[PDB]
Formats: C-alpha cells, structure tokens, sequence
C-alpha cells in the first residue's frame, strides 16, 4: 500500500511561518518527483510547488514564488514545505502529491490533506 | 504559463446518460493530460492518463481521447457514484496547471 | 515496462541548454545564444541518457588518452568516420 | 543507425548531481585530487543539462601561485547553473593538477576538461553520444539567477577525511 | 543562354592565386607557392561563383557560430564527411 | 557530384570589389562597426581571387592599445592586391572587435576571419565551396607591384555618415 | 542600337598629354568589359588597353605600359583614356572597343574611331 | 605575351574562288580566336567568334574551324564585297592580340 | 624470394613503443605509457616498412605544405576521409 | 584493403640509423641547414621504432637567443632512445629555422616536425602508414637507461665540411 | 662459399683483457645480423651477444652484461667482441654466427671457432 | 627470458630406428625454432629451421614438427654417421636460448 500523510498544519497569523510535513510509505520515495497541492474553501486544485527526486528542478507557482520553500529528506522519505509571509489566499487544504516520472508525469498519490488557515 | 479551458463549469446529467466533458490547452501538451474526480471533503482521483489511459482500479465508463490541443473526458454510463467535480491537469511544463473543474449534478 | 522501483541512479527529469540575425554583428552574444529544451522520460529516455553518459566515460577517457591534442579534441567527426568505416 | 549530416550527432553533458550524487563542496572535494605526469585533456560537446551546483575555485598556495591551471580562451562558465559555490582561500603547497577520482570530466561552456581550470565555473558530469534526425529531433527535444555561495580554505594539514582543498568554511 | 543584360552584380573577369623540390628547404618560401590561374566565364561560371560565394556566407557563418574553436576552422574534412553521409 | 579526395575540394576566396562594391576607405569603414560579446573566429580557404584594394589598419586609442585584436601566428597579408591603404591613426576609445555589417569574411592569406587583425593586409569578400575531378579541373583552371595609400584618423566624435574608424584623410 | 562614339582626339606635341573620351549607348555598360585599339596610319591593329566591369582587372600593352591610363565611370557610362608623354609612334587611329564576356570575351561592338596625331 | 601568325599577308582571288586564311598561336588559346574585315576608313566588323560561330548579320561564306592551336579562316563564295583585310584576334589572355592581317585582292 | 644480398638500406629488425586504470588520475603517466612489441621480418615486412616510411616522406611534405595549420596536423581522418572517399 | 575504425590506422615512425644512416653528431649535423621564409610543420603518429642516436641540442648565437625555436607545450622527448648527444654551445649567428636537407623529420614524442626545437630529444626519421584490423595487428605485432654524450660547438667561421652547428667537440 | 674465421683467443689471467674477431667471406656482411655462442667445456652452447646491421639492436646474455662489448666494422666485414673482467666461467670455446634475417632469424653460418681460456 | 627445455638429456638408439626429440617453451615463440646437430671438436650444424623446414644439404630423415609451444625433432631411419648431440634454439626474442641438448649413443 501506497500512502502520503500530511502534519504540521493549524491556524497562523496572517505574516509569520508555518512548516508542512509529508512522510511516505510503500514506494521509493527518493526515485519519485513530488509535488503540492492545495485547494482553496470552495474554490478550484491549484499546484504550488515541485521538487525533483535529486532535487535539481525545482519550481513554483508564481503566486507564492520568494514565499515558499520546498525540499525533501530522501533518507527519512519526507517531504517539507515552508510558507513564509502567510497570506489570506493561503488558506487553503494542502496535499502532497507523487508524480510518476514513468507514466506520463502523473499525479496519482494524493494525501488525505492538512489544513492551514490563515486568519 | 500553458493554460487549461474545461468546459462547461457545470453540468446536469441522469443515471445512465452519456457525459462529455472538455478540455483546451494554450499551447500543445502532447498527450500530458490527466483527468481526476473529487468529491466533497476526499482527495482527488486520478482517471484518464497520457490523455487517453485508465488508471488501474477505474471503471471503464470514463474515456479519454486527444486532438490537437483539444481533449475529451466521457462517461457513457453514469451510475448514482459518478456525481462529482472533474479537473483536467497538464502534467508537461511548470508550473502545473488545472482547469476550473466541471460541477456534474443530478438532472 | 519502467517504473522508479527500479531506477536508483537517476532524476528522471531533463532541461537542457541547446533577416539578419545570421551575422555575428547583428546575432546573439556569448551569454544569449542557449534555448531552453525539455526532454521527457517518456520510453525510460531520460535514465538511459543518464546512463549512456555514465557509460562512456571509459572510451572518452580512453581516447583522450590516446591522443597528443593538448588544446582541444573534436569528437564529431571522430563519431561520423567511424559511422562511415563500421558499414 | 541513421546518419545524414554531422549536425545529428549531440553530445549531451549530464551532471552528477542528476544522478543522485552529493554535490556539496564538502563532498564534492572528496573527489578531486592532484598529481603529476598526466596532462590536461580537452573535448567539446554540444548542449548541456541545467546543473544543480557549480564551482568557482580560485584557491592558491602560501607561495601565490595558483593551484589549478590558468584556463585557455575558449574556457567560459557553465551556462545554466542553480548555485554557485564560490571556493576561495590559501591551501598548503600540492603539486601537480586536480582531476576526478571517478572519471568525470569537469563541464564548462561547451568544454569538458580532465582537469579544473582556475577562475571558472564548471559542473561535474558526463558526455552522452545520441544520434537523431530532425524528424524525430523534433518530437525527443521540446523547444535564470544563480546563488552564490562563498567558501573559504585555511593554509595547514589536511585531516584524513577531506577534500584536497582541506576543510571549507562559509562565509559571508 | 547568358548575357550582362542580366548580370549586375558580378565581373565576369578572374584571375586567382592557387627533384629536390618537395623538401622544405628547397621548396618556395611562404611568399612564393602561388600561381596565377586564368577562370573563364564560359558557362557563366565566374557569375555563378561570385554568386555561390556570396550566397554560402550565411551557412557558413551560422556553422562558425555553432562551434567553440577559437584557433582556426577546417572546412574540408567537414563537406566531404557530409558528402559520405549524405549518399 | 563526384568526389575522389579531399584535395579535389576547393574553397574558393571571392572579393566584394568583384561583385561590383565600393571599396573605397571611406566607403569600406562604413561596412565595419565594433562590438562587443561576439569572439572572433576563422577558418581557412585554398585559393583566392587577386583583389584591387586591401587594407593594412592600425589604429589605436588614446590610451594606446590598438583597437583590433592582435593577430595569430598564422596571419599573413592578402596574396596579391593591386592598392593597399594603410589606415593609421588616433581614435576615440571604442570596446569590443570590429565585425562586418554584410557577413563577409576579412580575407587574409588563406585565412577568412570575422574580425580584422591589427598589421595585416586583408580584403573584404566570400568564400564558395566548388568540387571538381582533375579531368575537368584542367580545363576549368587554366595554368606583381602595389600601390600603396596611406590614411589618417583624428580623435573626436564621429559623424552620422562616416565609417567606423572616422573620417579618414590622405597623406603624403 | 548598340553604340560607341569617341571624341577628344586631336593634334599634340610630342612629348605632352591627350585625353580621350567614348559615351555608350543601348548597353549595360557597367556589366562589360571595354578595351582600346588604335591602328597607326597603313599598319594593322594594335590592342592597347582594357579596363574590367568592376574597374578590378587592368592591362597595357607593354609599349604604352606606365604611360597611357585608362579608366571608366559607369554611372556616365564613359570610357576613358588619358595619354601621356605621347609619341610618333603613337599616331593612331583609336577606337573604344566592347568585349562581350558572355560570348568568349569577343570584341563585337566598335566606335567610328577618333584620330591622334603627335606631331 | 601570346603571339599570333597569320597566313598569308596577302592573297589574290576572283569573284566565287574559295579562300584560305590561317591562324597560328605561340601558346593554346582554346576557342578564344575572332575574326575581322576591315575596309579602307572603317572600323572592322566581327565575322567568326568562339573560333567557329557566326556572328548575326554575317552571310555564311565564311567559316572558321580550330586544330589545336591552327585555326582557319574560308570564305568559299567571294563576292564582289569580300575583298578587304583581314586579321584573327586571341580573345584569351590579356595583352590581346592581333594578327599581321591578310590584304584579299582581285585577281 | 628475399634475402639479405638483396636488402642494402634497411635492418631487418625492429622494436617498437606503442579496474580503475583508465582514470586519469590513476592511469599511467605521461613517461609509463608505452609498450614495447616486437615486429618479425617474415615477409620481409619490416624492410617494405622502411621503405614504405622513406617514399612516403614526399607525400607527406606535400601535404603538409599545402595546410596553413601551424600547431599539429591529424592525418589519421585525412587517411580515413579519403579511404571512404576512394570507393 | 580493409579499414573498420581509425584505431586501425598506424603511423610508424622509422629512424634513419635503421637505414643505414650514419647518425653520429658531425654526420647528422651536415644533414640540416638554416634558411628563411618557410614555417615549421608538426604532424602526429601513433608508435616509433626504438631509436640508436638522439639528440639534444641548445646551441645559442653570441646575441643569446637560442637558434632554434622554443617548442610548443605538446613537445616531448623521444621515448625510447640508446644514446642521447648533447650538443651544446655558441654558434655564430644564422638567421631562420634548422630543416632537414632530405626532407625527413625530426621525430619527437608522437610528434614529427620539419624543424627542431630547442630543449628537446628528437631523432630523424620518416613516417610510414599501415592499415591492419585486430585478428592480424595480433599477429604482425607481439606484445632502459640511456647514454648521454656531451659536445660543445665553437664560435667563427665554419668550414666547407661542417654541419651547421660547426665542428663540436666532446667533453666531459 | 660463405666463411666465417675466428681469431685473437689465447690464454688470459683472470681479471683481464681478450679481444676476439671475425672476418666474413662470401655474403654481404653489413646487411645481417651477427652473433656471438660460447661452448664452455663440455657443457652445452650458450649464446652470449647479437648485434643489428645497423648496430641498433644490440644484445647480451646476463651472465655477462657491461662485462663483455660486442661491436662490428661493416666496411671491413669484421666482427668483434671485447672480453673484459674474464672469469673463471668464461673459458669456452667462442664461435661468431650469421643470423639469417629473411629466413626465420635462424643461425645457419658457423665459424670453426676460436679457444679462450682464464687460467 | 624464454626457457629451452630439450627432452631426454641422453638417448640409446640402433641403427634404422626411429628417435623422437622434444623441445618445450616457456612462452610461446610461433615458429621461430632452429635445431642444430654436433660433433665432438665441431661447429654445430643447422637442420631444422621455421620448426620444420629444411636445410640445403641436410638429409630427410630429420623432421620438425610444432604444436603451440611444443616443437619436435624426428629421425625416422638413423645412419651411422647420425650419433651426435642436438640441440633446439629459440630465434625469437632476445637474449636467445638453447636447450641442454641430447646426447644420442649407440644402442
Ligand atoms: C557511474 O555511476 C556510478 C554510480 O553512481 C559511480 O559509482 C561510484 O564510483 C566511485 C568511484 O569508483 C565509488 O567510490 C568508491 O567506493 C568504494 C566503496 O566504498 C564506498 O562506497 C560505499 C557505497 O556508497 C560506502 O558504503 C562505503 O562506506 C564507501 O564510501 C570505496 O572503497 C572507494 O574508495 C577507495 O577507492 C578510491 C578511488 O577513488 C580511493 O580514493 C579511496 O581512497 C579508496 O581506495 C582504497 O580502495 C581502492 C579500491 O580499488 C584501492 O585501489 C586503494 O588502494 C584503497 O585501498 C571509492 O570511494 C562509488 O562507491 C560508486 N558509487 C556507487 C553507488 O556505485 C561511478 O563513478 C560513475 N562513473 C562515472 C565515470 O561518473
Ligand atoms: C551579397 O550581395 C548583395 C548585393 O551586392 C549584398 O547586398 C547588400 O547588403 C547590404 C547589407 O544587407 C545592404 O545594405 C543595407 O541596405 C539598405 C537599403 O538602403 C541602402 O541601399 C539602397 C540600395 O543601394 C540605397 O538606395 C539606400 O540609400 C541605402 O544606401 C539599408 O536600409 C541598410 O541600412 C540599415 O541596415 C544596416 C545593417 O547593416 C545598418 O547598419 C543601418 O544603420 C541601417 O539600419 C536600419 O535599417 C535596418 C533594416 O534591417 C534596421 O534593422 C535598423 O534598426 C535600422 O532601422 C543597409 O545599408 C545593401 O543594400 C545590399 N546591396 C544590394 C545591392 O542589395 C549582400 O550583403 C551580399 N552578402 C554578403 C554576405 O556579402
Ligand atoms: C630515402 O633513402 C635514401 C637512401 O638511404 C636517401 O638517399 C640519400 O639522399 C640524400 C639526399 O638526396 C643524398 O645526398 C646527396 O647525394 C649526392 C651524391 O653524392 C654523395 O653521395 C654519394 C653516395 O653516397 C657519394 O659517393 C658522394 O661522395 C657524395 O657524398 C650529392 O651530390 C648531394 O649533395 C648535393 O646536394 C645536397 C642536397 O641536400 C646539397 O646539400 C649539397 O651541397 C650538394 O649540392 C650540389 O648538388 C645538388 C644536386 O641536386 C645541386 O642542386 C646543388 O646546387 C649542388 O650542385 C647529397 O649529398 C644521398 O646520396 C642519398 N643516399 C643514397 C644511398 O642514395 C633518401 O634521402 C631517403 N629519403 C628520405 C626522405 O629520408
Ligand atoms: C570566479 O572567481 C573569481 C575569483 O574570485 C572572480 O574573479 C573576479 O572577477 C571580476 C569580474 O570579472 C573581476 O573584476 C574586475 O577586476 C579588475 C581588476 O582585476 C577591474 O579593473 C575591473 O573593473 C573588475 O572589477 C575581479 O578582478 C576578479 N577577481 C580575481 C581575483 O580574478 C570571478 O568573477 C568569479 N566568477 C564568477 C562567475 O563568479
Ligand atoms: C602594415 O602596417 C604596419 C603599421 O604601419 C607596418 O608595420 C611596420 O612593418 C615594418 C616592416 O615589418 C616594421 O619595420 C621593422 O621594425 C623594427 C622595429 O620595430 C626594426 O627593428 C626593423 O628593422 C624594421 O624596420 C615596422 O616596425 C612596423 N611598424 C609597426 C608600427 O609595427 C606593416 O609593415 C604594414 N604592412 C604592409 C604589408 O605594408
Ligand atoms: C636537454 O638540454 C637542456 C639544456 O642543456 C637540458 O635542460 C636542463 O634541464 C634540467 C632538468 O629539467 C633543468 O634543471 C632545472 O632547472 C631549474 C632552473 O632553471 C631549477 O629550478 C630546477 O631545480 C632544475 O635544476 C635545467 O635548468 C635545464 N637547463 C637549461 C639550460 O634549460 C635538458 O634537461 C636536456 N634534456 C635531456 C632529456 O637531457
Ligand atoms: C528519421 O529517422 C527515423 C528513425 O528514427 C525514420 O523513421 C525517419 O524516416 C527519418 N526521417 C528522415 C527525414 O530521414
Ligand atoms: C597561513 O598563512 C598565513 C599568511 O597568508 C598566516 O597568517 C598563517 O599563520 C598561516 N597558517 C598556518 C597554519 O601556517
Ligand atoms: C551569513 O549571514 C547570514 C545572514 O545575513 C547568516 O544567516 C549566515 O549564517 C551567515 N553565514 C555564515 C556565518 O557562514
Ligand atoms: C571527372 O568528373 C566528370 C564529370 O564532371 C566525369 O565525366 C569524368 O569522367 C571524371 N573523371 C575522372 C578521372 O574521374
Ligand atoms: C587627440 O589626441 C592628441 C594627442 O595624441 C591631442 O593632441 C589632440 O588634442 C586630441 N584631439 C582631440 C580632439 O581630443
Ligand atoms: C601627395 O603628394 C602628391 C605629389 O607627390 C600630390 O599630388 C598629392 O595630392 C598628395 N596627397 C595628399 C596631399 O593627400
Ligand atoms: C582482418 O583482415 C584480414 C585480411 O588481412 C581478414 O582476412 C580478416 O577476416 C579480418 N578480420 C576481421 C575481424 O575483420
Ligand atoms: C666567442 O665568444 C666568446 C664569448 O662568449 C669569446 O670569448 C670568444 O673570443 C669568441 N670567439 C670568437 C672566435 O669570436
Ligand atoms: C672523458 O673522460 C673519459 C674518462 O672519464 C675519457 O676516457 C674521455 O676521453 C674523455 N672525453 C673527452 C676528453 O672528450
């Protein structure tokens, strides 16, 4: 069994840090490029960020670019997000997702999801 | 940024009716379109792959098809479990982009 | 087929750098001539570039072994007249 | 095996760092050393893969000379690098030039050296040979701000588990 | 067939420098190994070579764009490796 | 297209005078302009046609260095010219190397280079490429004092209309 | 009509300068290649001088070489001739001649001729 | 310099006699000879060029033909207005030149 | 068939120089790097070698003449380019 | 004839003494002259037979430049030499570059010149190609301290027999 | 009929000097490789030096290197051997022998030989 | 250096008998293998050569055979004139070998 579990998420106010976490289970996690992906109260999926497996390529949606950092722990299969400078459009539910860099770069490991509210 | 146009933002379908959802690239994407399906309060699934695949697990009443830059997702035979929210998502470039969605009600 | 349960030596992911615009005056300079160039790994193309690369590094050495040229060697033609003699 | 100009022949310049190898300057030391008797070697490929972590190496002798070779003027930085790791100080006396413990050359601008030139940026990594016509050129190939890092060496005895260019130090 | 009715561009004139006498010290010095070769325009042939000329300067700057030597380019080997890959 | 050796390979050197074009000095500078972040490059030919006016420049900047680039070992002066117009002088600083606005190629002996090189006598023209067997290379080949003129730049700022090295001026 | 028409021909001192003119008409005279031929009284021709399209290729008869300079402008398209340190061997009918380069460098079109007398 | 013989110097024939001139070069000019006829105060009129070709608005009673370096003026119909001076010109390398010439009398 | 009274300019004997070891760094050095072998006189090869190697001389001081390379000329693809351009 | 890669290719470098050459300092040195307006001409080969007399030679004129010319950094010794003579001295002056007056080279490490450079051990010689694949090079090829002899060369006039260096005499 | 003759062995103290010689008749001396085979009494043939044609290749057996010098006179059609520091051992019986370059490197021409005894 | 090892040291033999002589390398010489027969106070004397060709005035009761390393002397009919000690000598590479001999009595 394949899994992705997210922590690390709560209530933030609006200006200071919040640290996410994933920690993978059942797949190589350090031969996987793994992205995030958040979804707004009611609102649309919205891709946030990648990290490639030697964490070479690394890229942002330009909404949160110089705000959020990723990076990942091959050795500990964990995945790590820091969002900087919390906005109130940064309320949103965050998954950390697995795109399968042999079929097609698909998203196909989803989460269940933190939530990270921003009031 | 490559840009994705579903159509339409909702839709009202029975059971068994045939459903066709759509999707439009900026910029041609090659076969590096996904099809997922949401439900409220659960992580998205993912349903079409390489634009046209079946994802393991998935039943055979989603399809997908390619043309150009313009793709299709279609279900044939709605059963009382495929009411839910769809997003196309181009899996080529960075940053990753999905559609709008497309809301499919009970009609 | 291929599946990163298998690969464990390589980032399946790759960009590369690759009227009158013809004229050296009127081109690109030496900081503006590189277009951006991605590459999938749609057959597995991708690690077995990486791998090919790995590879080589024996024969390349090899060769530059070989040879008195201390400025620098030129490897196409080296390709080409082989191509052309192993037929 | 087709072949129709020499314009379909790409040698392609991947990294070590694309092969899931630690690229950090400590790390990265580890696999350089000196010695004599065997000279500089040079060959040209034709692009490269985007690097992770390059290197800006001007470290010199208690004399002053500099360690590494003074480049030729065909030798450019590494195009498109992410961070730039500038190494810079004063390392005891070592004779010869540095090349690679593995039998990677040192990447620079369209240049692969067997050895690193000082006051440059290469990468580490590899040369591919790949064959293609421009029919199928055009479906296998689809058509920035560095960081820099600054490092410095202290003049004395290396410690066993080192680079060549001893211990390194971040600086601001 | 051909006449400078047409031409405009091209003189249809041109002249062009091409026992023991092989060894280097017995040979011609670097300002004495030329001869004075007479083309006729016959076939138009002096026309269609200024204008070749002219026409292969962007070829040719393009191909000394895409390669790094910075000493001095050798054409030679370069066509006639193109001309065993082309067959 | 038959082809036996490389030696049945020629590349032809063609002047700009041929093709009916001013090449007078203050017409020939107007075709010149510097720049900068394009190096030099060259490659060789083996003939050429005998050209009516060459150049041999050498003019330097108010600091002193000279503005073109000093050249290789393996520049000689064009074969045969009919006039050679020594362009010599004082001008304002300008950076970088001095290209042709055509893409023509500074002809030297058996050598065409993008650039001029300080001290040598070159001519403005082309290279063709012609393949030819020694049958027919008989019959389409069948088997000298200059005049020298000499030219002076003046430092200050150039006018709209005027080559890149200046308004030039004839002495004695 | 084809045309060349000579003028400036006259009587000269020997030992001083004569300039002589021609002025085509019908052709492309900048595309052709134009010569000079005297015939001295009751003898036969005598090429004397050729000038190339681009002013580039130049030749004398040896027995004028360094005395006699022909030019050309053709924009005028003007053939000229400038005699100098003139003879009385250089008496002589000249004509400005045409030589077709696309026809093996054939001498086709020829002038009335202008008469030259040293005296 | 290229020198160019030409034979006889003169010759003496009647209205409807075939006549024979001849060329000869010191070098091989190839094809690159023309021929003459000039009349007393008049510019000479091209006959024969490319060593065999006619010139437009010449009659075909002349005629040339190459052998090597020989070459061959006929003239095999003389009218009463072929009796003028002849010369054979190399149009090869440069300086050109002319022959002696050949004076065609009426015998 | 060939002996000795016949051969006049030539010896007919003839010694010659030509895991990680291809590693530069681990590789033999610049003064390591040649193997002596040994080359019999059975068809009389090395005397035609000797004489192959004083009547090439003209050839290839020719050659060299007509190239404006003044740093190393390469003969190997000058050899090879005109083998493939031969047949 | 039969080519599969250029690795198949040999250029064997044969020595004069092999020959039947005598090669002894006072017999090599009349077999070279100076002269002026022809370039030096470098070519590589891959093996060379084992030479009985080399040479060594740094003879300078009474100005104090080195008649000969100072080699490229591709130069080396010869690798497998007998005797080494040392020829070493001062020489009146000579204007140009030593050449050899048969037209054989100057054989160096892999290098063949048409001129000998200062500081290097060279032997004459010529080159030779072969063409042979691996099942016959297996079979036509199966698989040391020098002596240094030491000359000194005199400054004057040359006598009608003399090599170009002069007489040289022995010394210890 | 093709000769070699030995000469200048004798009696030598040891610890001293012997110079042997060959003198060939009837092949050309300067186009073969010469050898030098010592039989010591009543022991088998022991070969002891060769030297090239050109005098490039030249060889000893170890017993005897930098004590023996073989060189050869090709003008003289002579072969000789300097014998130096002569030993106890080196009493044999010291033939000079033709290699045949164009017939398998084989010895085939012997001389009758010559006695060199170090008493 | 190549080693020479002759097999046996001696030999008993009668008159019309056949002998067999072996020779072995340490390494492996081709056919560069000569064999020599000698007589007390003479020069030795060349038969065999190449491993089995034969010399000019030897007679064809000596033959020589080679496989790999392992060479062969054969006197099929032996003469009284044929007691004598032999001997094989690589011509190979230097320093050359000789064997320790054979030396062939009366039987
Ligand atoms: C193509 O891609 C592959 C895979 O990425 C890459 O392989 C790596 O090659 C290098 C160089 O060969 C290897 O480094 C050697 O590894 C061994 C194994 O131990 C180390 O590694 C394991 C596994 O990670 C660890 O568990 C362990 O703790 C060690 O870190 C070492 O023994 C080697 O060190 C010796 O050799 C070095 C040679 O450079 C010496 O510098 C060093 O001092 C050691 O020398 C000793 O051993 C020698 C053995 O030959 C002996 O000769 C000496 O005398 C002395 O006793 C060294 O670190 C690395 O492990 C490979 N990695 C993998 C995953 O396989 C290729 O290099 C790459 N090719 C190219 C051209 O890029
Ligand atoms: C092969 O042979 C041909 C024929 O000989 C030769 O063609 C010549 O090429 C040059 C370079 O391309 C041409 O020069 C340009 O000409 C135009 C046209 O106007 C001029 O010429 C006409 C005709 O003679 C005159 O009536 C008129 O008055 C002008 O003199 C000009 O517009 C060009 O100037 C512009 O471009 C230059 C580029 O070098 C700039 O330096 C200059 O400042 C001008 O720039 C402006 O225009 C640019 C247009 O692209 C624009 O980018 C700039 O921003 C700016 O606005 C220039 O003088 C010449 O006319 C050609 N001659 C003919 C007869 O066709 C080829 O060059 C030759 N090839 C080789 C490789 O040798
Ligand atoms: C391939 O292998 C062959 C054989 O080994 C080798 O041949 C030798 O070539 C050289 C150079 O060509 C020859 O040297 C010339 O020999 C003649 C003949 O006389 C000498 O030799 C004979 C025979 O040994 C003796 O009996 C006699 O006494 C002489 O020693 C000489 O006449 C030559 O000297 C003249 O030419 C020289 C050119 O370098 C001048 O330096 C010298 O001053 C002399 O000049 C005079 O004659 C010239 C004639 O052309 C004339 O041009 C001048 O104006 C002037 O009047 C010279 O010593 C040698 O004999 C050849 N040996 C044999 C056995 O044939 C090849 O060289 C070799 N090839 C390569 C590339 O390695
Ligand atoms: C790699 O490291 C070297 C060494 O630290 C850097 O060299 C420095 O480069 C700069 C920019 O080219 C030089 O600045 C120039 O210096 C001269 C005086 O030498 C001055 O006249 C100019 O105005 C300008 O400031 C600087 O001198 C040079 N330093 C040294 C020690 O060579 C190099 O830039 C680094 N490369 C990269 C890509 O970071
Ligand atoms: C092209 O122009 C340059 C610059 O005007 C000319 O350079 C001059 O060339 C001559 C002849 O080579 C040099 O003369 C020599 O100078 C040295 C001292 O430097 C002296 O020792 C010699 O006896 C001799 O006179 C002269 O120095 C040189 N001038 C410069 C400034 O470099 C060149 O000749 C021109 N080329 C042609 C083909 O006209
Ligand atoms: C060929 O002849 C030349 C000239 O005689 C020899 O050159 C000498 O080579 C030695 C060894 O490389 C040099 O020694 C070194 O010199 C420097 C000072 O220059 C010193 O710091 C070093 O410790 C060392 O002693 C020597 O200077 C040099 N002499 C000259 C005049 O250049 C050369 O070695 C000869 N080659 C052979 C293979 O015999
Ligand atoms: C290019 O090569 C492919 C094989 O990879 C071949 O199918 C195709 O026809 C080739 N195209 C051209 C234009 O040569
Ligand atoms: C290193 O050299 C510096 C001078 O550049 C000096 O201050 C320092 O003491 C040296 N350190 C050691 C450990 O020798
Ligand atoms: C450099 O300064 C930054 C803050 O500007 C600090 O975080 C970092 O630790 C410093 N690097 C060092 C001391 O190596
Ligand atoms: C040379 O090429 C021509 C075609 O231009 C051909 O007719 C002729 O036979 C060729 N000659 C040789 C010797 O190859
Ligand atoms: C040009 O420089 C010279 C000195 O070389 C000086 O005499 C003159 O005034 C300067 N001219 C201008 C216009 O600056
Ligand atoms: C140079 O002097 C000549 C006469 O010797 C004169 O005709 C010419 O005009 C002068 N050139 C100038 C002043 O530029
Ligand atoms: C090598 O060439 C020889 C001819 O000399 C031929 O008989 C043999 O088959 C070739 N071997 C290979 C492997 O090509
Ligand atoms: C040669 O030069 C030296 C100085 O280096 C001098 O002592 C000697 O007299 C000179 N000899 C001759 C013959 O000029
Ligand atoms: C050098 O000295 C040796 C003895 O050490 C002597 O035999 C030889 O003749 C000397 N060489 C000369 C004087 O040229």
């Amino acid at each position: 069994e394949v899994q992705l579990v997210e922590s690390g998420g709560g209530l933030v106010k609006p200006g200071g840090s919040l640290r996410l976490s994933c920690a993978a289970s059942g797949f190589t996690f350090s031969s996987y490029t793994m992205n995030w992906v958040r979804q707004a109260p009611g609102k649309g999926l919205e891709w946030v960020s990648s990290i490639s497996s030697s964490e070479s390529y690394i890229y942002y949606v330009d909404s949160v670019q110089g705000r959020f950092t990723i990076s990942r722990d091959n050795a500990k299969n964990s995945l790590y997000l820091q969002l900087n400078s919390l906005r109130a459009e940064d309320t949103a539910v965050y998954y950390c997702v697995r795109r399968d860099n042999w079929n097609y770069d698909t998203l196909d490991i989803w989460g269940q999801g933190t939530m990270v509210t921003v009031s | 940024d490559i840009v994705m146009t579903q159509s339409p933002s909702s839709l009202s379908a029975s059971v068994g009716d045939r459903v066709i959802i759509t999707c439009r690239a900026s910029q041609s994407i090659s076969t590096y379109l996904n099809w997922y399906q949401q439900k409220p309060g659960k992580a998205p699934k993912l349903l079409i792959y390489a634009a046209s695949s079946l994802q393991s697990g998935v039943p055979s009443r989603f399809s997908g098809s390619e043309s150009g830059t313009d793709f299709t997702l279609t279900i044939s035979g709605l059963q009382p479990e495929d009411f839910a929210t769809y997003y196309c998502l181009q899996s080529y470039d960075a940053p990753l982009t999905f559609g709008g969605g497309t809301k499919v009600d009970i009609k | 087929a291929y599946s990163g349960e298998n690969e464990n030596d390589c980032d399946a992911e790759l960009r590369i750098w690759s009227g009158l615009s013809w004229i050296p005056f009127f081109g690109p300079g030496i900081e503006g001539l590189y277009t951006a160039v991605l590459i999938k790994n749609q057959n597995n193309l991708v690690c077995r570039l990486r791998r090919l690369a790995n590879q080589t590094a024996k024969s390349l050495e090899l060769l530059l072994r070989v040879t008195t040229e201390e400025r620098t060697f030129s490897l196409i033609n080296r390709i080409a007249i082989d191509f052309l003699l192993t037929r | 095996g087709t072949l129709q100009k020499t314009e379909d022949v790409h040698l392609m310049g991947f990294t070590l760092s694309g092969q899931k190898v630690a690229d950090s300057p400590l790390e990265a030391s580890k696999r350089w050393a000196f010695r004599t008797g065997v000279p500089p070697k040079n060959v040209e490929y034709t692009e490269g893969e985007e690097a992770k972590t390059c290197y800006n190496i001007s470290v010199t002798d208690p004399s002053g000379k500099s360690l590494l070779l003074d480049p030729p003027t065909n030798i450019r930085d590494y195009p498109k690098c992410k961070t730039i790791h500038h190494i810079q100080g004063q390392n005891p006396h070592a004779q010869g030039i540095a090349l690679h413990l593995w039998g990677a050359f040192f990447l620079y601008d369209r240049i692969a050296s067997t050895t690193m030139y000082r006051g440059k940026v290469f990468t580490e990594g590899n040369i591919a040979a790949m064959i293609v016509n421009k029919t199928v050129h055009k479906m296998i190939f689809s058509r920035l701000t560095s960081t820099n890092k600054y490092w410095t060496s202290s003049n004395g005895t290396q410690t066993n588990d080192t680079g060549c260019f001893g211990a390194l130090q971040e600086y601001n």
